[PDB]
């Protein structure tokens, strides 16, 4: 596997496509995002910490919408996130114009992942080094999927990508009861990030979206501040 | 002929630790920072029996660590070491020794013979902003 | 730490794209620095214009370009690439206005410019553009705005940013400035940019040694302070 | 070494990349289809069964291609989706063009050529996915087809791919049943084979996945047995196991 | 003399601190109870005179100076590179006190090849 | 649903009114009500009903009785989660009532069932109650394994902040009873403190008092000043924090009389917390030795009357403590009573030469025996 | 005559003047780790009677692994 | 790359 690490179209002697793995390293070393599916909806969180006060925290939002009922959270090379979202909104849109119903979250990831897999079949295109968490509330059941640079889309109930992900998962499996409600879920989601965010959880440092029955929405700085104050 | 001579070393290591010539009362202490790259034969219960793990100090070991590095330093009574041992940042042991060894160096520069609370915060922001470079696009 | 590097499309084992990394280190090869400071209703960009010859046509040695009637940009980095990035932007905005019926907000113009740079990081066809852009514009409903798009395609909203050889101290200086919150008056902002650039380099800043751009909410137009004004501003900074 | 491109021939004449690819199937989950008259079954293994993982599809390893064709997968996840996508599109084209279901084998040849075609033109990575096919037709009834990454396919009466393929394939031979392959016998063997092939014992119901294909009143229901019936299936094998210990 | 290096008043002043102090007035460091600081990393454009400042500091203290061209220490044969660093510090124990001035240190400090880990080993030895 | 909320309120006001018979009757009266409500709601209701009931200070003897009746009552309806609930509280009540052997036995029953079952949240709670009960019984080496059982199961559960405080406080008591390591004893108390602090629980003060005690016992009576003011300690600053303050100066000034003034000045603050009594008493009983030796260092014969004056202790008190110190081989001396003097002296060595001879004599005694056997051969 | 052998410091056998001078209480915390090491590389030399009383030969190696610093 | 080396012995 030593010399086969580079090319994404040459199987290693052990049948290991290494380059996809190294891309997954770029995900495993990115901003921590946490997802929890409460029986009332889907809650996503990620730390939007800038490198200095010179930044305008509200400029770039990580927890984002695709349609009215789907949103994304990423842990990896940012700019590679944006190219993903646009092909996501377009894909979410291209579904609407053809079928006229909001794209089921299963299909969107099936085609937001199939977007990823396109770049991992030829030499001359780097894999999308940003794992994605997709929340949606369709057909009356909250959904939380993770699409990876490798092209495989999971069906996570609650996970966390990015730095210190192993610890985050351990906090879950601990404080995750399949029978929570969205209100409690937000507290758990914030806490899971709290295990790694190196600092006070300022309202311009953590960005949270709630995928409930009515639709996904990036929480305004205050409401999180209402939430963050309670947890602290 | 190079990876072969690194392997001739590990095997010569393996063969004396638990091999035909059993030694009496020769204990071997080994330290590594990875713990998974190590060959499975050198982690098999018999050569390196106890695989002690040294995890990053929690909110408690950091207190004990602070109390021993500083208990020799001259700290001005207003320095509440519990104000810095609670900050969530995952400082490591060198970093706690650092946040202290350089903390005093800031006091020494100003010719003050007592480390004051002001320096520790000036020290505390230098031994933990380790990103610095980053590039902002790996996030 | 060279890594697989030699190709922009091949990840390093740790998950770091070295070729993209080297882009930024090419950014400061221009040997100059630009600072943008966002005030209460204005944004001021100051650059270093070190004309190393008495023969150079000083009029065309500018690092400041006008992307559009309301958005002005400064390039820090390779002049050739910075020129292409400027030219690509102008089309991107003009296509934005022509396509949606209004002038492109300074917000997106860095996004589209960033998006263009990002694909050059995946598809190993174009060598990445080695220059950072700073977009300043009086944006309606959001006051003056500043953005800095990097070689890898990362853009952020900056209360103040600086790119160039002395970026670490320029940002540390600004970081020291913005925190002692004050009434950032247009005079204050223009002064702040000049001081930031001056302190880092340790120069007197003769009238012609810089090119300060100014955009204000009152007159949402990109203007480059004429050499007479910088001297007036500079003398104001002294006293 | 001649393993740099999928189109380079080794001096002995071996396309190494194809050996590397098909050998890559080993890391994947185990899928088996047993001999059966009036039916044939697929049994897969859910390799990743962590707790926090919400089960939304219930069929991570068994796909339905045509109204009477089901195929599992054992290999790369990304390639598995694209092949299963290309498989269905091929099958439905045949239905549109001939207004007749794609007769199984011509489905495998259509996919096998697609998979093989990658092993010929350069710059495309050899599909690292083998996949069992079961189904029925008006031509030969129930059939089992074993696709390989190297494109080569082949009819089979009982086969397993992926993890511990050797252990499963031999045992499927050891108790191999010809003619007497009623569905019930197939189910008992299928869970019976997974018991040792699957390292973790007790063949916990949720950790196994059986989908059966039967010809009912000319409708060809493709079934994915729910946990409840697996529990009794695992119990049915579990009860039979204890009686065998009486030898001691 | 320090005066001969020119325009580095602040930088020369700093390097005096870390290097000069622990060697001349240890009392100050032991008075406050902190172990003497050891080591200064001088980075700058080539030819700016990093070595001279590091050479003047030896001249003021009258302490022996050992100069290692760091790039040279990384010889091709395995384990020679770690050994040269080891002999340096082992030499220091015999002759004290010595400013061990390592030239460009990027070579030894700052991955999958036999030779790609020899750089790794040499850092661990340093 | 509506019927559930009110009965919670009636007990609370009744608990304020202390109608234990009404509350206990209510608890038995709410028994048919408990059947009418959900298992989850009733549990916390009966918990709060039982917790509130057991909370009342009307110790009429039905507390154990009612909990036993509550224990049986859950047995009939098969509400295992609740029956493990009443049992859990019953072990708690026994421990506070001094009834230990019963507390351990019932808890030992609870641990038997809980271990295999779920609700590890109660295993830690009950596993702790055994850990703290085993300490009072004086079985320290069995509490160390007990607590590490709760801290080998805490790591696999949520460990709420309140519980995380208890698994600490009991984990600083057990490092204190061992009297070997304090810096670790103090560290857990500080961590134990901060956990209780946040939850604004009354026992956070017990956290602080022991912290000061860990500082005092570590020969650092100066650090007590700081914490007693601190930042999180000011809010709690009161008599209790003052109790340890006066003792600390007692050890710093090394005044057995001063120490004794503190022990008498503050009786319900040092003598009513057995961890503060056993450990502190060991101090004064040790501060006396280190001071007796310093006084006797010069003299070579000193009237037992005089040593009393220096140490500021009654002749009887020094009469004894000298007697035990000589007996235990602390200092080499002798107390002559007919002259009221302590004859200090120097112990000469054991003159190894005679020890090598006595061992050799036995050696040669064995050889002379083996010579006999050769003699038998004739 | 048989002169005494010479193996005092061939491979840097720690001399009586190279004692690192770091007491156990100087190391901070590491309560659990210190005991595990203190149980395989320190205790058996002193209290070997205890090990042989239980029938287990004392552990002979320890591998301290964890994040750097 | 990295080259291990043998050696003779000039008497
Ligand atoms: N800034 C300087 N001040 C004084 N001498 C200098 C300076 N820069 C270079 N020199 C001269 O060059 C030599 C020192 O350069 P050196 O320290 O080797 O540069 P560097 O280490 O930065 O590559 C001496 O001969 C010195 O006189």
């Amino acid at each position: 596997e030593r010399g086969y690490s580079f090319s994404l179209t040459t199987f290693s002697p052990s049948g290991k496509l290494v380059q996809i793995e190294y891309a997954l390293a770029a995900v495993a070393g990115g901003a921590p995002s946490v997802g929890i599916k409460a029986a009332n909806g889907v809650v996503l969180a990620t730390e939007k910490k800038q490198k200095s006060i010179l930044y305008d925290e509200r400029s770039v939002h990580k927890v984002e919408p695709i349609t009215k009922h789907i949103g994304l959270v990423y842990s990896g090379m940012g700019p590679d996130y944006r190219v993903l979202v646009h092909r996501a909104r377009k894909l979410a849109q291209q579904y609407y114009l053809v079928y006229q119903e909001p794209i089921p979250t299963a299909q969107l990831v099936q085609r937001v992942a199939s977007v990823m897999q396109e770049y991992t079949q030829s030499g001359g295109v780097r894999p999308f080094g940003v794992s994605l968490l997709i929340c949606g509330w369709n057909e009356g059941r909250p959904y939380l999927f993770q699409s990876d640079p490798s092209g495989a889309y999971f069906a996570w109930k609650a996970t966390a990508m990015g730095k210190n992900y192993v610890n985050g998962k351990t906090f879950l499996e601990k404080r995750y009861n399949e029978d929570l409600e969205l209100e409690d879920a937000i507290h758990t989601a914030i806490l899971t990030l709290k295990e790694s965010f190196e600092g006070q959880m300022t309202e311009d440092n953590i960005e949270v979206g709630i995928c409930n029955e009515a639709g996904f929405r990036r929480l305004t700085p205050t409401e999180v501040k209402d939430y963050l104050a309670a947890i602290a | 002929g190079a990876d072969r001579e690194v392997q001739r070393i590990l095997l010569e290591l393996l063969n004396q630790m638990d091999g035909f010539d059993q030694n009496v009362n020769v204990k071997v202490i080994m330290a590594t920072n990875r713990a998974d790259t190590l060959d499975p034969a050198l982690l098999r219960p018999g050569r390196l029996d106890r695989k002690i793990e040294f995890p990053l100090p929690d909110r408690r070991q950091k207190r004990l660590i602070f109390s021993t590095i500083t208990s020799k330093m001259n700290l001005s009574e207003e320095v509440d070491l519990e104000d810095y041992v609670a900050r969530p940042d995952k400082i490591s042991g060198a970093d706690i020794n650092s946040i202290c060894q350089e903390s005093g160096m800031l006091a020494v520069r100003e010719n003050r013979y007592i480390v004051l609370a002001k320096d520790f915060e000036k020290a505390y922001k230098t031994v933990i902003k380790k990103d610095e470079q980053e590039h902002e696009f790996y996030k | 730490s060279a890594g697989f590097d030699r190709h922009i499309t091949i990840f390093s084992p740790e998950g770091r794209l070295y070729q993209v990394e080297y882009a930024f280190k090419a950014i400061n090869q221009g040997g100059l620095t630009s600072v943008a400071v966002r005030g209460k209703d204005c944004a001021v960009i100051v650059t270093q214009k070190k004309v190393p010859d008495k023969l150079l046509d000083s009029s065309t040695v500018t690092h400041l370009f006008k992307i559009t009637e309301n958005i002005g940009c400064v390039m820090t980095g390779m002049t050739a690439d910075s020129r292409s990035q400027v030219q690509r932007a102008r089309y991107e905005a003009a296509n934005w206005k022509y396509k949606y019926g209004y002038e492109i907000p300074v917000d997106m113009l860095c996004k589209r410019i960033a998006d263009i740079s990002q694909v050059y990081t995946q598809n190993a066809e174009m060598r990445p553009l080695g220059c950072c852009m700073i977009l300043i514009g009086i944006d309606e409903e959001q006051g003056p705005q500043v953005y800095k798009c990097d070689p890898a395609g990362y853009y952020c909203g900056f209360k103040a940013t600086a790119a160039g050889v002395k970026q670490t101290e320029s940002t540390s200086f600004l970081e020291k400035k913005v925190k002692k919150k004050f009434d950032w008056t247009f005079e204050q902002t223009v002064e702040t940019a000049i001081t930031c650039l001056s302190t880092v380099l340790s120069i007197d800043f003769k009238p012609s040694e810089i090119e300060v751009g100014v955009v204000t909410v009152e007159n949402p137009k990109f203007r480059i302070l004429t050499e007479a004004e910088i001297d007036a501003h500079l003398v104001a900074l002294a006293e | 070494r001649y393993d740099s491109r999928t189109t380079i021939f080794s001096p002995e004449g071996r396309l190494y990349q194809v050996e590397y690819a098909m050998e890559a199937i080993g890391h994947a989950g185990t899928c088996l289809g047993i001999l059966a008259n009036d039916g044939v079954l697929l049994a897969a293994e859910r390799r990743n069964i962590h707790k926090l993982l919400d089960e939304v599809f219930f069929s991570e390893k068994i796909y339905k291609l045509n109204e009477d064709m089901a195929c599992s997968v054992a290999g790369i996840t990304s390639d598995a989706n694209v092949l299963t996508n290309e498989l269905r599109l091929i099958a439905q084209r045949y239905l549109l063009q001939y207004q007749e279901p794609i007769p199984c084998e011509q489905l495998v040849t259509a996919l096998c050529d697609i998979k093989q075609a990658y092993t010929q033109f350069g710059g495309k990575r050899p599909f690292g996915v083998s996949l069992l096919y079961i189904g029925w037709d008006k031509h030969y009834g129930f059939q089992l087809y074993q696709s390989d990454p190297s494109g080569n396919y082949g009819g089979w009466k009982a086969t397993c791919i992926g993890n511990n393929s050797a252990a499963a394939v031999s045992m499927l031979k050891q108790d191999y049943k010809e003619g007497e392959m009623t569905l019930k016998s197939a189910l008992a063997l299928a869970i019976k084979v997974l018991n040792k092939t699957m390292d973790v014992s007790k063949l916990s119901a949720e950790k196994v996945e059986i989908a059966t294909l039967t010809r009912e009143n000319g409708k060809t229901v493709i079934r994915v047995l729910k946990q409840k019936e697996v529990e009794q299936l695992i119990k049915k094998h579990e009860e039979e196991e204890a009686k065998a210990e009486r030898e001691k | 003399s320090y005066s001969e290096i020119g325009g580095l008043s602040e930088q020369i002043r700093e390097l005096r601190e870390v290097i000069e102090l622990p060697l001349t007035n240890p009392e100050l460091f032991q008075r406050v109870g902190i172990i003497p600081p050891k080591g200064c990393l001088l980075y700058g454009p080539p030819g700016t005179g990093k070595t001279l400042l590091a050479r003047a500091v030896a001249s003021q203290l009258d302490c022996n100076f050992l100069k290692v061209v760091s790039s040279s220490i990384v010889d091709k044969y395995i384990g020679e590179s770690a050994r040269l660093i080891r002999e340096m510090f082992n030499y220091a124990r015999d002759h004290q006190p010595c400013i061990i001035f390592m030239d460009e240190i990027d070579a030894i400090g700052g991955e999958g090849t036999s030779a790609d880990r020899e750089i790794q080993r040499t850092l661990m030895e340093l | 649903q509506v019927k559930e909320q009110s009965i919670l309120e009636l007990g609370s006001l009744l608990a304020k009114t202390g109608q234990a018979a009404e509350l206990g009757g209510l608890l038995k009266y709410v028994r048919p009500f408990l059947n009418s409500i959900s298992k989850a709601k009733a549990a916390r209701l009966v918990r709060s009903l039982l917790d509130l009931f057991l909370d009342m200070e009307a110790a009429t003897g039905q507390e154990v009785e009612l909990c036993l009746e509550c224990i049986e009552w859950a047995k009939s309806e098969k509400r295992t989660f609740l029956r493990q609930a009443l049992e859990a509280r019953l072990v708690s009540l026994y421990f506070d009532t001094k009834r230990y052997q019963e507390a351990l036995h019932l808890g030992s029953q609870l641990l038997r069932e809980l271990k295999k079952m779920d609700d590890k949240a109660l295993l830690v709670e009950v596993q702790l109650l055994e850990s703290k009960t085993y300490h009072a019984l004086s079985n320290l080496p069995k509490a160390r394994a007990a607590l590490t059982s709760a801290r080998t199961t805490a790591n696999a559960i949520y460990c709420p902040p309140k519980l995380q405080a208890t698994l600490d406080m009991q984990s600083g008591i057990i490092h204190a009873a061992e009297e070997k390591d304090w810096k670790t004893a103090y560290s857990y108390f500080y961590e134990a403190f901060e956990g209780y602090d946040s939850i604004d629980s009354p026992k956070a003060i017990t956290s602080l008092k022991y912290m000061l005690l860990c500082k005092i016992m570590l020969n650092t009576p100066e650090d007590v000043q700081a914490l007693v003011s601190g930042k999180l300690a000011l809010r709690y600053a009161g008599r209790q924090t003052e109790a340890l303050k006066c003792v600390a100066q007692a050890s710093k000034n090394r005044s057995l009389a001063d120490f004794e003034k503190a022990l008498t000045d503050y009786r319900a603050e040092l003598r009513d917390d057995p961890i503060i009594s056993t450990h502190l008493a060991k101090l004064y009983d040790n501060l006396l030795e280190q001071n007796l030796i310093r006084v006797i260092e010069p003299f070579s014969r000193v009237q037992i009357e005089h040593i009393s004056s220096l140490i500021k202790l009654s002749k009887a008190d020094v009469e004894r403590k000298l007697s035990q110190m000589i007996l235990d081989k602390k200092f080499h001396g002798i107390l002559d009573q007919g002259e009221g003097v302590l004859i200090i002296f120097d112990e000469p060595p054991v003159d190894k030469t005679y020890e090598a001879a006595l061992e050799t004599i036995q050696n040669m005694s064995k050889v002379v025996d083996s010579l006999y056997n050769k003699a038998k051969k004739l | 005559d048989v002169l005494p052998p010479e193996a005092d410091s061939s491979i840097m056998m720690l001399t009586s003047d190279q004692k690192p001078d770091v007491m156990y209480a100087d190391i901070g915390g590491m309560d659990i780790q210190k005991q595990e090491v203190r149980e395989a590389v320190e205790l058996p030399l002193t209290h070997f009677e205890l090990y042989k009383q239980i029938g287990i030969d004392p552990p002979r190696g320890v591998l301290m692994y964890g994040p750097p610093g | 790359a990295x080259x291990x080396x043998x050696x003779x012995x000039x008497x």
